[PDB]
């Protein structure tokens, strides 16, 4: 049966080592990375190819091992973007900015790290798109992780009066957090703390210098009571807990952000039950019949929401994107794709929006969803499988 | 060979060949 | 690379035959048929089941072949309806009305128990699911054949000042369709002609009977100019070309029906560009800004289009269904027959509405998409296959 | 065996058993 429905399928998974990784396999990828590399150059090496062939075998045999050039990471870390199946920005794939902290030792050498990558891609809210490569897998037992999903993020707490606040989804990390030490603050809003694990370490707990978050206050262009709702959002989609394979190597830590496509927030976010769940009370607070379902309350709702979170990043200046123009972007993307390498992965059921469907054009594209590499993989929850001091 | 892919809005076509560095 | 994506999979279509289909294939067919359906009565009837046992695989010695009871057949089109992972509708699956014209011969007899199926099913508007099985399917040279893609159509002509009239989806058929002697109406609502192969023999055309096609004319419970698009659609979803495949036997002609789910005609049928595509004309006729996507208009306009189809047919009395309700109730189905049988067979990128994706309850559900027995496939299209006299 | 399929509206989870059923 195919399994395309899956979230987290194993096929897109990448787990825990023990030992190194079999010189048998981390070899022969490793040539075909070194390939992809120079043949990716317009206008070729073979010298330099040849030689970095070479190189690498020694080092991997020297070492069992190998260390990639700071030019290679880069084109890495774009392969990666340009190779993932579920992003519908991959248009702008060949424009990150990658920050090398290989030599990273110390969590807070991380926090520090972490810090200066929030900084760079906020930019006051003209986002700029990032990545973070700490130190790669090694023996599997020195692994650096980010125990958070994403950089930014909501807590969500269970109210002593039986009710959820905050972010729901996050409600099992928050207690964690809380249990390592950090000072619940039972907001509807709290940024959650950054919980790094550097070389093996059990994971250390850091609050996000406040003045870094750049927050978005929603508020719709015709309706004054949207702003009663007291509802708002971090510009900043920062993806934090996935692995970057390359050539044999595991990044198993590497944050990497872009800008927004407003049906995260507008929909996702907010209109998820299982998440902020504001569809009713805007329903009724636009007078709609929120008790009949084939009224279409929900579609009219939704998409005032939507409207609010475009309206309101627009008019604070931070970069966003609505989901029409996302989907002839990629449209676009994948015949530059298709012209230039003859493929695309595209996951359809993830590069569609979660509104709008049939109206995007990308919901009348075939696609065909393959792993290739580079590639950035999902993970095991560290909280699972971390062997603790 | 290569896999037909189509788009049912502009009747357009495009021959899927980069599938083959799939890995496993 | 998962191909979930594509509309004809091989996978999903069932070809032509040249010569009857292998008793080494077709016995051990039979016989699992023959033991779903013994074994889906609560209290069982071993004596019977042993009996019809023997008395198929006699059959299919003596003959190379059997014929089903029709009893057995009523079961067939359920479960095979049961088993159709791009339906939404499953919940009704046993509720279907089955037409036996095992024993026509010619077309004008096909023509006859069409047009018996179309008015059992509009009923007035208060729609009847129902499905009517021709002859099995025997040494692949003497099938029965629709060539239309549903009982009910409309035609889609390329006027002479180059513009496309009427539904372009059908421009190709509607030329077959008028090769064939068909009088061409010019119109951008003509109903189609049904197109009928029997016993092997040449296509034969046949005009629907207006009096049974019931239509329901579009007009907005708010906009007075929402009828001056003069904008109708007939109220019969009815699958004309697929076939039914139950124990070994295949019956290349069987229509069925349902009712509608509103975002068909809203979403699909009036919005898609390749379609009747009327998108902007009623952006504009909203007075918004047609011309900047981030505006959101589209969302804005889809989502009137989709009341006024909805509250159009329930004002006429015709049975009609939104998305939502829709969508809740598949998810109830999908519940009752894990408990009933543990699965599902289901098309996460078919069973989501095109329109308020994760609003609906289906979107967040995953899915195993997997071919079972009976089951409806696709065919390739006749006039490809087809020697002619 | 049987695949766990889960719903991320309710956190509910279910066993599919009936795929073993598939044709080829
Ligand atoms: C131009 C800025 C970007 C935009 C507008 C964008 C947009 C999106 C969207 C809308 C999704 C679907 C997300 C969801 O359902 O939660 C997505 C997923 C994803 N994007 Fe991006 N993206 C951007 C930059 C990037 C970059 C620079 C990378 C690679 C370094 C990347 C890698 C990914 C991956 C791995 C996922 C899947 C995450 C998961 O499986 O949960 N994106 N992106
Ligand atoms: C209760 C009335 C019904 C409703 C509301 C309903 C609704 C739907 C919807 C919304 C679709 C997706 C269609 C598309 O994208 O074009 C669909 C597909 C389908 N339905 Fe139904 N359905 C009904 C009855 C039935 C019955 C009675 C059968 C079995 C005899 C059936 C078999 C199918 C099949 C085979 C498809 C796929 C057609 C294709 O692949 O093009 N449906 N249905
Ligand atoms: C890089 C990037 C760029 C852009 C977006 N975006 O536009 O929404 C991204 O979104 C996300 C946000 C969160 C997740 C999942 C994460 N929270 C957790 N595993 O659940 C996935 C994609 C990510
Ligand atoms: C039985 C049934 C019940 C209900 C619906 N419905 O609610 O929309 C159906 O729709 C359709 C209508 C047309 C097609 C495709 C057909 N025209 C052609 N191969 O392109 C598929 C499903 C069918
Ligand atoms: C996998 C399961 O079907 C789930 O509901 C989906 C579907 N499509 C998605 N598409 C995007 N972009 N993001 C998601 O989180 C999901 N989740
Ligand atoms: C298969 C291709 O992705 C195509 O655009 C789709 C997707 N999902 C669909 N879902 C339904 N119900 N009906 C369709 O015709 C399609 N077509």
């Amino acid at each position: 049966s195919c399994l395309g429905s899956i979230m987290n399928p194993k096929s897109l998974t990448r787990g825990p080592r023990d030992k190194p990784t079999p010189l048998e396999e981390l070899l022969p990828h490793a040539i075909e990375f070194i390939n992809q590399y120079y043949g990716s150059f317009k206008e070729a090496k073979i010298e330099e190819h040849l030689a970095r062939l070479e190189a690498v075998t020694k080092e991997i045999e020297t070492t069992g091992t190998y260390q990639l050039t700071l030019d290679e990471l880069i084109f890495a870390t774009k392969m990666a973007w340009r190779n993932a199946p579920r992003c519908i920005g991959r248009i702008q794939w060949s424009n990150l900015q990658v920050f090398d902290a290989r030599n990273c030792s110390t969590a807070q050498e991380m926090f520090q790290h972490i810090c200066r990558h929030i900084l760079y891609a906020t930019n006051n809210g003209n986002i700029r798109s990032a990545i973070t490569v700490f130190p790669q897998r090694s023996d599997g037992k020195h692994d650096f992780r980010l125990w958070n999903s994403q950089l930014i993020r909501y807590a969500g707490y269970q109210m002593p009066d039986g009710t959820i606040r905050g972010d729901a989804a996050t409600l099992e990390f928050t207690q964690l957090c809380i249990d390592l030490g950090w000072k619940p603050r039972y907001g509807r809003f709290d940024v959650l703390p950054l919980v790094l694990q550097a070389d093996g370490q059990d994971p250390e707990v850091f609050e996000i210098p406040p003045d870094l978050v750049l927050e978005v206050t929603m508020e719709h262009p015709k309706y004054e009571w949207f702003q009663e709702l007291g509802l708002k959002w971090y510009a900043l989609p920062a993806v934090a807990n996935m692995l970057l394979e390359v050539g044999g190597l595991e990044f198993p830590a590497c944050p990497f952000n872009g800008w927004y496509m407003g049906t995260e927030i507008g929909v996702r976010d907010f209109c998820d039950t299982q998440r902020y769940n504001i569809l009713e009370e805007v329903g009724r607070r636009m007078g709609l019949e929120t008790h009949t379902l084939a009224s279409l309350w929900k579609d009219r709702a939704v998409t005032e929401i939507n409207v609010a979170v475009l309206h309101s990043f627009q008019k604070q200046n931070v970069t966003i994107m609505d989901h029409h123009t996302a989907s002839e972007s990629f449209m676009k993307h994948m015949q530059n794709e298709y012209r230039a390498r003859g493929g695309c992965p595209a996951d359809w059921i993830w590069l569609v929006p979660p509104v709008s469907g049939s109206i995007t054009p990308v919901f009348h594209q075939e696609m065909l969803n393959y792993v290739l590499s580079p590639f950035y993989y999902y993970q095991i929850e560290p909280w699972k499988t971390h062997i603790w001091q | 060979q290569y896999v037909r892919i189509k788009n049912w809005g502009s009747g357009e076509i495009l021959h899927d060949t980069l599938h083959h560095k799939a890995t496993s």
